C-alpha cells in the first residue's frame, strides 16, 4: 500500500533535480556525469552541501566517508541505489 | 577526494552482480507451488456468536451453577442496598420512612 | 559504510566533518527552514572567512577552537534520521535479514514449493564455486611485498573474472527483506 | 484505498477523511456547548462561598467586651 | 505518596517539556499524569485516582495511536523537528489529535473535566503539602505547555518532512478505533462519572480563584507555550542554558544513574565475587 | 582448534623479548601493548586496553562481530562483557559528569528542602474539624457495644 | 565553559589535544595499526568467504580472552598484602555484619517473647 | 447471581481462546488479527453487561472459581474480587485492546 | 451439599424493584434471555445427567479412627505406642488445619457480605478467629519443621508449669 | 511512473525564505538552497495556520447543532 | 488563602491550627447551644450501606439520592435535584465548618485582648 | 505484482 519502491530513473530524477534546483549549478550544464570540480566548478563545501541535500530528500544518513567519496550524481544514484536494493 | 579507479571498477563490478542477485531474488508467477458469505450481519458475526460464545457460554454457565453455588462460599455478595420506604422480597416486611426533613431551602 | 576508513583523518576530511555535523546541529537547534538556511549560510560564510590559511599550524588551532565552540553549542539531542545509528529505526531488521545458508539446510519439499529460484540458486553456487580459486590467485598476487596494506580490495582485471570477496557483499540480506 | 503519490505538492485530500474529521470536531464543540450551557458549574460553582469577616460576632457566638 | 506524586509529576512534566520525539513527549505526559494519580492517592481520594485511570487510559490510548498513524504516514519518522502543516495534509488524525490534548489539558465537559479538575479541587482544599500543591499546579501549567508544544510543532507551521508524500490514511482499520476512542475521550468520562455510586465526598463551596485554578492555568500554559514557540519562530539564535539542558536531557538521572549503578555492580562482580 | 600454550596466554612479561612475543600474540604493536601492572590479581600479559565502550566504535563500520563492533583477531578487552552495548556506556556527554552530578543532587537536595519547608508549613483551608455523629460512629467503626463510650458532643453554629 | 571527562564519560577523540599536535611517530603508529587491521580483516574475509568451509570461524582473540577470565587466573596470582586484605575483608566483612546485624535482631525479638512484649495476634504460619 | 460470574469467567474465556487457536495449529486457515479483534470486541460487550449490573444495584462480588491447593491453615484458591474497580477497568481495558487491536492489524501490516 | 451449621449464612434481603422511570431495564431483558437460551439448556443436560447417576447411584462412607492410648500413658522407648499416639497427634494436626480453613473462610464470608458494615457487624466472626487462633498458638506455635506429639507434650507443660508458677502470686 | 512537477516553477518571492533573503543580502551573502526548501511555502502549503484556528475546527457546525438542539428543546417544552 | 499568610508571616498567637478546633468550651460565649440534629438513624444507614466516610449530616440526602438512582438507573441523568440537594446539605455542613474556624479565631483574639487588659 | 522471496530458516523440522 504506502512507500512505493524506488526506481533508477526516479532517483536520477530527485537527485537532477536538487542539482537543477541548487543556484551554484546551472541547468544547462548540468548532466549526470558532470563532475564537482571539473566541469561543475565547485568545492568541498559545497559538496557537503549537496551529500546533506540529498540526505534531506531520501530520508536517510550517508556516512562521511562514502559522502565525501561521491562526487557526481551518477555515483551519487548508484549509491542511493545500492542502499536503497533498487535493482531497476 | 574522490574515488580511486580500483575502488570505482571494483564498485561497478559488485552492484552489477548485486543488480543480478536481486533480479534473481524474484519469484516466478508459479511461486510459491502450493501442494455462503451472506452478510456481515448474518454470517460472519452471527456465526462467531453462536460458536465460540454460545457453547463457551453453557460451560461457564453449567461449571458455575452446579460445580460453584453446590460449594458453600464460592460465590459470596455483599448485601444489597436497604432504603426506606422498600418492601423486602424474601422477608416481606416494609421499611419504615424517615424522619419530616425540617431544611427544605434547597 | 561502502569505503573502509584510512588510517588517520586528514586536516581537510576533519574540517568537512565538523562543517556537517555544526550544520545537522544548527538544523536541530533552528527547527524552521528558513531560519536554519539563514544561520547555515551565516554558518557557511564563517567557514570561507577561515577558508584560505597558509601557514596551517593557525589553521590546526581555529579548528580546534571552532570544534570546542560546537560542543559547547552542541543540542542535547541533534535530529537523527530513523535509519541512522542511535535513531528509531536502526537495526530494527536484523531480527528479519536472515543470513542466506539456510536454504542449504531448507527441507527437499520446501526447495520444491520453490524450484525456480532455487535453481538459480545454485547457477550462483556454482559461479561462486567457479570464481572463488581465480580471486584467491588474484588476491595473492596483488599484495604487496611491503608490510603496508589497506582494507581497500581489487577489482576484477579481466573478463570473465569477479572481484575477490565478494560473495559477502553481493549476497548481503536487504534493508528491506519483508 | 491507495492515492497517487505527490512530489512537492499538495496531496489529494480525500472527502471522507476531511468531513469525518470536521465531524468529529464540531462533535467535540457541541457536546461541549451544550454541557456548558446545561450546567455551568465550570466556572464559579453555584453556591456563593462566604466571605468569614462579614459574619456577626452574635451569629459567632463570642462574648463581648 | 503524596510527595513522590507531587516530585514526580513536576520532573515529568519538566522532561517533557523539551524533548523532540512525540513518543517521549507523549509519554512523559503519562508519566506526569501518574503522578496526578499518585497525588491523589496521597490525598483520601482512591475513587478519583480510578477515574483519573480509566479517563487517562482513554486520552493516551487515543494519542498514542494518533501519533502512530502520524509516524506511519511519515515514513517511521518519529521526532517533531520534520513534521508540520499536519492540520492541512491529515486532517482526521488532526482533529482526534487536537481532541486529545485539549481532554487531556482538561478543556470543561470533556473526559478529562470530571477526575482531572475534581482532582485539582480536592488537592486546593485539602490539608496538604503546600510545597507539592505549588509543584503540582505548575505541572499541570507544564502540561498545558508541552500539550501544545505538540499541537504546535506537529499540527502547525510549515512543513518540514521530506518531500515524497506517501500519506494514505483513508483505512477503515486506521479511522475506526480513533473513531470509538474520540468517542471515549468525549462522552466517557460524563457518563462514567454520572453513573459512579457516590463516595469521596468532594468540597464545593470554595473561592472562584481555587475554583478555577485548573482552567486558568492551563490557559495561562497554553498562552505562555504559544509565545515561546513564536519566539522560536523569531529569526534569532539564542545560547542554552542548564535549566533547558537538564529538561532536555532527562534530568541526568538516566546517564548518570544508568552509568554509575551498573558500573559498580559489575566492576563488583567480575573483579571481587569472581576473580578474588 | 589448534591452539597452544604459546597461543594462549601466559605470564606477566619482564624481558623485552617476553614484551615483543606478548604483542605479537595478541596481534599488537610492541609500544602499543601494555599488560596490567604486577600485582598478583592474575591478570598477567594481558593488554591494558583504554577503558573505552563498545558506543564509542565507529557504528558506520563493518565490524566483524556487528554487534560487538569488534573486528576479528584485534584484542578484547578484559571488561568487554561490561562494554557491550546492552550494558556500561563510556561515550561522551554533551555536559560533563561533575555538572550532571552537582545538578542532579542539587535539584533533589532542593526538592527534600522544600518538601520539608511545606510539611513544617502546611496549606489548608479555614474551616474547623469534620462533624462526625454518634459519638464519632463508634458503633460504625467497631467499639464495644458492651461497655459506654465517652459522649461526643456536636453543636450548631 | 570546558568539558570535564570521566571514567563514564570519557574525552572525546576530536576534543583531545593529543590528534592536533601530530607526530610522524604517531602517523606511522597510526599506518602500522591499520596495517595489522587489514591483514587480520583480509585473512577473516578469506576465511568467511571461503565456499568449502563447512563450519563456523573460530576466534582466537575470543579464545584468548577466555582463558585469561578462567584458567589464567590462579597460576598468574601471587599473595601481596594488598589482595590479602582485600580478599579478608571482602570474604569476611559482610560476613561478621550481618552476623551482628541478624544476632541482634534475633536476640532483641526472642527478649521480646520472653517477657511477652512482642503480639504475634495473628501469626500461625510461621 | 449465576450470570454475573457467567460474564465474568465467559470474559476470561474469550481473551484464553484466541491462544488455543494459535496453539491448535489452524493459523494459516482463518483471519488470525481479525478473529481476536472480534474475540475483544465480544469479551467488551460481556464486560459491558456486569458493568450495567453494578451501575443499577452496587452488588459487590467475590468468586471463588478453583481451590488450588489447601496449605496447612493457608488455602491458596484461585479467586477474583470482583470489585467497582475490577469491573470499570475490565471494561476500560477491553474496549481500549479492541481499538489497539484494530490499530495493530492496521499497522503491523508487511509485518 | 454443604450445611448452614458448620456454613452460616444470613437469609437474604434483597428489595422489591420500584421503577420510577419508564425505560426498559436492559438487565432484565438480558436476564430473561439469558435464562431461556443457556439456562433451560444447561439444566435440561444436568438433569439427564443426574438421572444417569440416580441410574447408577454408589455410596461411600467417611473412615472413622478409634482413639488410640494418648502419648501421655505411653512409655518412652516402646515405639509401638509411640507410633500410634504419634500418628494420632498427626491425624489431628492435620484435622486443626482444616479447622483453621474453616474459620478463615467464615471470617472472609463474613466481610465480603457485611462489606462497608464489616467492622461491625463481624464482631462475632472475628471473636471466634481470635479465640481459635489464640489456642492454636497455645498448642501447636514454635514446635518446628519436626513438630511431634512429644515435642507439643513439652511445649504444653512447659506452657503449664509458667501459668502454675504465676498463679502463685 | 512518476512524474515531477516543473523545477522551475519554485520560485523564491514572496516568502519567509524572501524575508531571510533581503536580510543576507543585507551582509552581502547568498543562500542557494532557499529555491530547494522553496516548495513548503507554496501551493496547498503556502498558508498561516493560526491556533485558534486549529481549535476551533468544526466549532461552526458544532454552535449550528448547538442552536439547532436549542431550539428543538424550546419547540419541546 | 490569606489566612495561611496571617498564620505565619504576621503571628500565630491568633490565628489558630487545624487540630485543636475547638480550643473554647461550646457554652462560652453561648448561652444555650443546640445539640446538632440528624434525621437519618444507624439501622437505616447501615441498611443503606453507607461508606464510615459519608455518614455525616447529610446521610438522608445521601439515601434519597442513593434510592433514586437505583430506582432509575435507566436515564441516570433523572435527578440532579436531590443531588443538588444533597450537595447544598454538604455546603451547609461546610460553612458550619468555617463558622467554627472563625469563632474559634475571634475567640482567639479575645483571649489576646484579655491578656493585654491584664 | 513484484514481490520478492523471503529467507527464512528451517521451520520444518
Ligand atoms: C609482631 C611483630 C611483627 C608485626 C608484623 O610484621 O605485622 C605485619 C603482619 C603482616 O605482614 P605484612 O606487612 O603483610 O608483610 C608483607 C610482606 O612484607 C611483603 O609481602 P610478600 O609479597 O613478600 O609476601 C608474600 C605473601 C605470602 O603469602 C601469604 O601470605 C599467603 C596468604 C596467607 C593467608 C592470608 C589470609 C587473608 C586472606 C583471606 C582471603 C579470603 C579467604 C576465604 C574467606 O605475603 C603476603 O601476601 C602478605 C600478607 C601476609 C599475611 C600473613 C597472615 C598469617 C596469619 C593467617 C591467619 C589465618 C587467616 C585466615 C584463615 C582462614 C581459613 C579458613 O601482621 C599483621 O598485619 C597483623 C595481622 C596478621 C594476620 C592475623
Ligand atoms: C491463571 C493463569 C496461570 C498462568 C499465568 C502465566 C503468566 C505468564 C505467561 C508468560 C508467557 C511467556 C510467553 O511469551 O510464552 C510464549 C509461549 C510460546 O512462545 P511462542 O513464541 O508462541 O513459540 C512458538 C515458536 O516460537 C514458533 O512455533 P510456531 O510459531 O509454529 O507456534 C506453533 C505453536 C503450536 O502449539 C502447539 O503445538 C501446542 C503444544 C502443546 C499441545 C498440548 C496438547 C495436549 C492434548 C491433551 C489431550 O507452538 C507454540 O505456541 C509453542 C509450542 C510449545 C508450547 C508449550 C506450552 C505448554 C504445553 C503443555 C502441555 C501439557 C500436556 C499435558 C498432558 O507460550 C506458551 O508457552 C503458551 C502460552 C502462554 C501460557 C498459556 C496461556 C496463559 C495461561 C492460561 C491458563
Ligand atoms: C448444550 C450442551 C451443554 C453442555 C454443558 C456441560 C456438560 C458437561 O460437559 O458436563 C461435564 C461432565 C459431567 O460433569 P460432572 O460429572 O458434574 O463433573 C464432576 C467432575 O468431573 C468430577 O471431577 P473429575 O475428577 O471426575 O474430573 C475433573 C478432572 C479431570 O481431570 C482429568 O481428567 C485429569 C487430567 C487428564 C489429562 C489427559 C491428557 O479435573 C480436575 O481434577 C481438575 C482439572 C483442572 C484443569 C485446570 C487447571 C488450572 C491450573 C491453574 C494453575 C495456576 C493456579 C493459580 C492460583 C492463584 C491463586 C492461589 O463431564 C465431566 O465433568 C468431564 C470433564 C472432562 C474434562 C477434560 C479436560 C480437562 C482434563
Ligand atoms: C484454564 C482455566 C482453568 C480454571 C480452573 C479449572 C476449571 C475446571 C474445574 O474446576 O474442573 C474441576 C471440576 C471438578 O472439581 P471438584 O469436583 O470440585 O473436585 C476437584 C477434585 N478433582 O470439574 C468440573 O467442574 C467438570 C465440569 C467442567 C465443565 C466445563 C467448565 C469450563 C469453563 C471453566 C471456566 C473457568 C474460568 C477461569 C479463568 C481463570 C483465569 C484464566
Ligand atoms: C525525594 C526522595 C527521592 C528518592 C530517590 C531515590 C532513588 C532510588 C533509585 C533506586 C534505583 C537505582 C539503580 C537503578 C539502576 C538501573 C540500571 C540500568 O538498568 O541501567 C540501564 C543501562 C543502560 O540503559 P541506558 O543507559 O538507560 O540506555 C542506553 C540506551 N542506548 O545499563 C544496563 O542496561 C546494564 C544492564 C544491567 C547490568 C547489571 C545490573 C545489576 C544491578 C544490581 C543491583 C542490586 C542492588 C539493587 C538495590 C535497589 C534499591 C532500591
Ligand atoms: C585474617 C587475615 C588478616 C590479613 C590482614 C592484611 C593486612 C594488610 C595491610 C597492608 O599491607 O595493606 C596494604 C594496602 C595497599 O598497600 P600496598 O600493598 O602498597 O598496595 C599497592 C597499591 N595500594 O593498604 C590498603 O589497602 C589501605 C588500608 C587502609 C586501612
Ligand atoms: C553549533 C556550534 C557549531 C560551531 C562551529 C563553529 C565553526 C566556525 C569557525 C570555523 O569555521 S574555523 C575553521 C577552521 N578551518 C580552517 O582554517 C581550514 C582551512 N584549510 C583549508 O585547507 C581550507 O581551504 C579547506 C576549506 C579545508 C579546503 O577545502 P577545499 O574546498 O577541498
Amino acid at each position: 500500500s504506502d512507500a512505493p519502491p524506488l526506481t533508477l530513473d526516479g532517483i536520477k530524477d530527485r537527485v537532477l533535480y536538487v542539482l537543477k534546483l541548487y543556484d551554484k549549478i546551472d541547468p544547462e550544464k548540468l548532466s549526470v556525469n558532470s563532475h564537482f570540480m571539473k566541469d561543475l566548478g565547485l568545492d568541498s563545501l559545497d559538496q557537503v552541501e549537496i551529500i546533506m541535500a540529498m540526505e534531506d530528500e531520501f530520508g536517510f544518513e550517508i556516512p562521511d566517508i562514502d559522502a565525501e567519496k561521491l562526487m557526481c550524481p551518477q555515483e551519487i544514484v548508484d549509491y542511493i541505489a545500492d542502499k536503497k536494493d533498487v535493482y531497476e | 577526494s574522490g574515488y580511486t579507479p580500483d575502488e570505482k571498477l571494483r564498485l561497478q563490478q559488485l552492484r552489477e552482480l548485486r543488480r543480478r542477485w536481486l533480479k534473481d531474488q524474484e519469484l516466478s508467477p508459479r511461486e510459491p507451488v502450493l501442494p455462503k458469505n451472506m452478510v456481515f450481519k448474518a454470517y460472519r458475526s452471527s456465526l462467531f456468536a453462536v460458536s465460540h460464545v454460545l457453547i463457551p457460554m453453557w460451560f461457564v454457565h453449567y461449571y458455575v451453577k452446579y460445580h460453584m453455588a453446590t460449594k458453600p462460599y464460592t460465590i459470596v455478595s455483599s448485601k444489597p442496598r436497604i432504603f426506606p420506604g422498600d418492601t423486602i422480597l424474601e422477608t416481606g416486611e416494609v421499611i419504615p420512612p424517615m424522619r419530616d426533613f425540617p431544611d427544605q431551602h434547597h | 559504510a561502502f569505503c573502509a576508513p584510512p588510517a588517520y583523518l586528514t586536516h581537510q576530511q576533519k574540517v568537512l566533518r565538523l562543517y556537517k555535523r555544526a550544520l545537522r546541529h544548527l538544523e536541530s537547534w533552528c527547527i524552521h527552514r528558513d531560519k536554519y538556511r539563514y544561520f547555515a549560510c551565516l554558518m557557511r560564510a564563517r567557514f570561507e572567512e577561515h577558508k584560505n590559511e597558509k601557514d596551517m599550524m593557525r589553521a590546526t588551532q581555529l579548528l580546534r577552537e571552532a570544534e570546542e565552540e560546537f560542543w559547547q553549542n552542541q543540542h542535547p539531542q541533534p535530529y537523527i534520521f530513523p535509519d541512522s545509528p542511535g535513531g528509531t529505526s536502526f537495526e530494527r531488521y536484523e531480527c528479519y535479514k536472515v543470513p542466506e545458508w539456510c536454504l542449504d539446510y531448507w527441507h527437499p519439499s520446501e526447495k520444491a514449493m520453490y524450484p525456480d529460484y532455487f535453481s538459480k540458486r545454485e547457477q550462483w553456487k556454482k559461479l561462486r564455486m567457479e570464481s572463488w580459486d581465480r580471486e584467491v590467485k588474484q588476491l595473492q598476487e596483488e599484495t604487496s611485498p611491503d608490510g603496508i596494506m589497506t582494507e581497500a580490495l581489487p577489482p576484477a582485471r579481466r573478463e570473465g573474472d569477479l572481484p575477490p570477496l565478494w560473495w559477502h557483499i553481493v549476497t548481503r540480506p536487504r534493508e528491506r527483506p519483508t | 484505498v491507495h492515492i497517487q503519490p505527490r512530489y512537492r505538492e499538495f496531496p489529494q485530500l480525500t472527502r471522507s477523511q476531511v468531513i469525518q474529521g470536521e465531524f468529529l470536531s464540531s462533535l467535540m464543540w457541541f457536546w461541549i456547548l451544550w454541557r456548558f450551557w446545561h450546567d455551568s458549574d465550570a466556572v464559579l460553582g453555584h453556591f456563593s462561598y462566604p466571605d468569614p469577616s462579614q459574619w456577626t460576632d452574635e451569629e459567632l457566638g463570642i462574648p463581648p467586651d | 505518596m503524596l510527595c513522590l506524586g507531587a516530585l514526580t509529576t513536576l520532573f515529568t512534566a519538566i522532561c517533557a517539556l523539551t524533548q523532540n520525539d512525540i513518543k517521549k513527549i507523549i509519554a512523559f505526559s503519562t508519566s506526569s499524569q501518574l503522578g496526578l494519580m499518585m497525588v491523589t492517592l496521597g490525598m483520601n481520594q482512591p475513587h478519583l485516582a480510578f477515574l483519573h485511570i480509566c479517563t487517562h487510559a482513554f486520552f493516551k490510548a487515543m494519542l498514542f495511536m494518533c501519533s502512530g498513524s502520524i509516524i506511519h504516514s511519515l515514513a517511521d519518522e518519529q521526532d517533531i523537528r520534520k513534521m508540520g502543516n499536519i492540520t492541512k495534509i491529515m486532517p482526521f488524525t488532526s482533529s482526534c489529535l487536537v481532541i486529545g490534548s485539549l481532554a487531556l489539558t482538561g478543556m470543561p465537559f470533556l473526559t478529562g473535566f470530571y477526575s482531572k479538575d475534581l482532582i485539582i479541587e480536592a488537592i486546593n482544599t485539602c490539608n496538604t503539602n503546600a510545597w507539592a500543591l505549588l509543584i503540582t499546579l505548575i505541572a499541570t501549567s507544564m502540561t498545558a505547555m508541552y500539550s501544545m508544544r505538540i499541537i504546535y510543532f506537529v499540527t502547525m507551521t510549515k512543513p518540514r518532512f521530506p518531500p515524497l508524500i506517501s500519506i494514505n490514511e483513508n483505512d477503515p482499520d486506521l479511522m475506526n478505533p480513533i473513531k470509538r476512542l474520540a468517542f471515549g475521550s468525549i462522552f466517557a468520562g460524563f457518563v462514567i462519572s454520572y453513573n459512579i455510586p457516590p463516595t469521596s465526598i468532594p468540597v464545593l463551596t470554595m473561592p472562584w480563584f481555587l475554583k478555577t485554578t485548573a482552567l486558568i492555568i492551563s490557559v495561562l500554559g497554553f498562552l505562555i507555550a504559544l509565545e515561546l514557540n513564536n519566539l522560536t519562530m523569531k529569526l534569532s539564535m539564542n545560547k542554552a542554558n542548564p535549566y533547558s539542558s537538564f529538561s532536555t536531557l532527562l534530568g541526568f538521572f538516566p546517564s548518570i544513574i544508568h552509568r554509575i549503578t551498573p558500573m559498580k555492580s559489575l566492576n563488583l562482580s567480575l573483579k571481587t565475587s569472581l576473580t578474588l | 582448534f589448534h591452539m597452544t600454550k604459546d597461543m594462549l596466554p601466559g605470564s606477566y612479561p619482564r624481558t623485552p623479548e617476553e614484551r615483543a612475543a606478548a604483542a605479537k600474540k595478541y596481534n599488537m604493536r610492541v609500544e602499543d601493548y601494555e599488560p596490567y601492572p604486577d600485582d598478583g590479581m592474575g591478570y598477567g600479559d594481558y593488554p591494558m586496553l583504554p577503558n573505552r565502550s563498545q558506543h564509542e566504535r565507529d557504528p558506520w563500520y563493518q565490524w566483524d562481530h556487528s554487534e560487538l563492533r569488534m573486528n576479528w583477531g584485534e584484542p578484547i578487552h578484559w571488561d568487554l562483557d561490561m562494554y557491550i552495548r546492552n550494558r556500561v556506556d563510556t561515550s561522551p556527554t554533551p555536559v560533563s559528569w561533575d555538572v550532571m552530578c552537582k545538578h542532579l543532587f542539587g535539584f533533589v537536595a532542593f526538592m527534600v528542602f522544600m518538601f520539608w519547608v511545606g510539611h513544617v508549613f502546611p496549606s489548608y483551608q479555614p474551616v474547623g474539624p469534620k462533624q462526625y455523629p454518634y459519638n464519632n460512629l463508634y458503633l460504625e467503626r467497631g467499639g464495644d457495644p458492651t461497655k459506654e463510650p465517652e459522649p461526643v458532643v456536636h453543636y450548631d453554629i | 565553559s570546558k568539558y570535564k571527562p570521566a571514567p563514564l564519560a570519557t574525552l572525546p577523540s576530536t576534543l583531545d589535544p593529543a590528534e592536533y599536535d601530530v607526530s610522524p611517530e604517531t602517523r606511522r603508529a597510526q599506518v602500522e595499526r591499520l596495517s595489522i587491521r587489514a591483514r587480520l580483516k583480509r585473512e577473516y574475509l578469506l576465511q568467511y568467504n571461503d565456499p568449502k568451509r563447512v563450519s563456523h570461524i573460530e576466534d582466537p582473540a575470543l579464545i584468548r580472552w577466555t582463558y585469561a577470565r578462567s584458567a589464567n587466573i590462579y597460576p598468574n596470582f601471587r599473595p601481596t598484602p594488598k589482595n590479602s586484605l582485600l580478599g579478608a575483608v571482602a570474604g569476611f566483612g559482610p560476613l561478621i555484619f550481618w552476623y551482628y546485624v541478624f544476632k541482634t535482631d534475633r536476640d532483641r525479638k526472642e527478649r521480646l517473647i520472653q517477657e511477652g512484649k512482642l503480639d504475634r495476634k495473628f501469626n500461625i504460619s510461621y | 447471581m449465576n450470570i454475573f460470574t457467567t460474564s465474568i469467567l465467559l470474559i476470561f474465556i474469550l481473551l484464553l481462546s484466541p491462544i488455543l487457536i494459535s496453539m491448535s495449529n489452524l493459523i494459516k486457515h482463518i483471519n488470525f488479527p481479525l478473529y481476536t479483534t472480534t474475540s475483544i470486541k465480544f469479551s467488551f460487550i460481556i464486560s459491558l453487561l456486569p458493568l450495567l449490573m453494578f451501575f443499577h444495584n452496587n452488588m459487590e462480588y467475590m468468586i471463588t472459581t478453583w481451590h488450588w491447593v489447601t496449605m496447612n491453615s493457608m488455602e491458596l484458591k484461585m479467586s477474583f474480587k470482583t470489585d467497582f474497580f475490577s469491573i470499570l477497568f475490565t471494561s476500560v481495558a477491553l474496549f481500549v485492546t479492541w481499538s489497539i487491536m484494530q490499530f495493530s492489524s492496521w499497522y503491523m501490516h508487511s509485518d | 451439599s454443604w450445611d448452614k451449621d458448620v456454613y452460616p449464612e444470613p437469609p437474604s434481603r434483597t428489595p422489591a424493584p420500584s421503577p420510577q422511570t419508564s425505560l426498559p431495564n436492559p438487565i432484565t431483558y438480558l436476564t430473561k434471555a439469558y435464562d431461556l437460551v443457556v439456562d433451560w439448556p444447561v439444566t435440561l443436560v444436568r438433569e439427564f445427567i443426574e438421572r444417569q447417576h440416580a441410574k447408577n447411584r454408589t455410596y461411600y462412607y467417611h473412615r472413622q479412627y478409634r482413639r488410640v492410648p494418648d502419648i501421655t500413658e505411653c512409655k518412652e522407648g516402646d515405639v509401638l505406642c509411640i507410633y500410634e499416639a504419634e500418628m494420632q497427634w498427626r491425624r489431628d494436626f492435620k484435622v486443626d488445619q482444616e479447622i483453621m480453613n474453616i474459620i478463615q473462610e467464615r471470617l472472609k464470608a463474613c466481610q465480603q457480605r457485611e462489606g462497608e458494615n464489616y467492622q461491625q457487624n463481624c464482631a462475632k466472626e472475628l471473636e471466634q478467629f481470635t479465640k481459635v487462633t489464640k489456642a492454636y498458638q497455645d498448642r501447636y506455635l514454635d514446635l518446628g519443621a519436626y513438630y511431634s506429639a512429644r515435642k507439643c507434650l513439652a511445649k504444653q507443660k512447659q506452657r503449664m508449669l509458667e501459668e502454675r508458677k504465676a498463679a502463685r502470686q | 511512473k512518476m512524474e515531477l512537477p516543473d523545477y522551475r516553477q519554485w520560485k523564491i518571492e514572496g516568502t519567509p525564505l524572501e524575508t531571510v533573503q533581503k536580510k543576507l543580502a543585507a551582509r552581502g551573502l547568498r543562500d542557494p538552497w532557499a529555491r530547494n526548501e522553496a516548495w513548503r511555502y507554496m501551493g496547498g502549503f503556502a498558508g498561516n495556520i493560526t491556533f485558534p484556528s486549529v481549535i476551533l475546527k468544526g466549532f461552526k457546525w458544532g454552535f449550528a447543532a448547538f442552536v439547532v438542539a436549542l431550539g428543538a428543546e424550546y419547540f419541546l417544552d | 488563602g490569606a489566612h495561611l499568610t496571617r498564620r505565619y508571616l504576621w503571628d500565630a498567637s491568633v490565628e489558630p491550627d487545624p487540630e485543636k478546633i475547638p480550643s473554647f468550651p461550646p457554652d462560652l460565649g453561648f448561652p444555650e447551644r443546640k445539640e446538632r440534629v440528624m434525621v437519618a438513624t444507624q439501622q437505616e444507614m447501615m441498611d443503606a450501606q453507607l461508606t464510615l466516610q459519608q455518614r455525616d449530616y447529610c446521610a438522608h440526602y445521601l439515601i434519597r439520592l442513593l434510592k433514586c438512582k437505583r430506582d432509575s438507573f435507566p436515564n441516570f441523568l433523572a435527578c440532579k435535584h436531590e443531588q443538588h440537594d444533597w450537595d447544598y446539605c454538604e455546603h451547609l455542613d461546610y460553612v458550619k465548618r468555617m463558622k467554627e474556624f472563625e469563632r474559634e479565631r475571634r475567640l482567639l483574639q479575645r483571649k489576646k485582648r484579655r491578656a493585654l487588659k491584664e | 505484482g513484484k514481490r520478492l522471496f523471503v529467507v527464512k530458516p528451517s521451520l520444518y523440522y
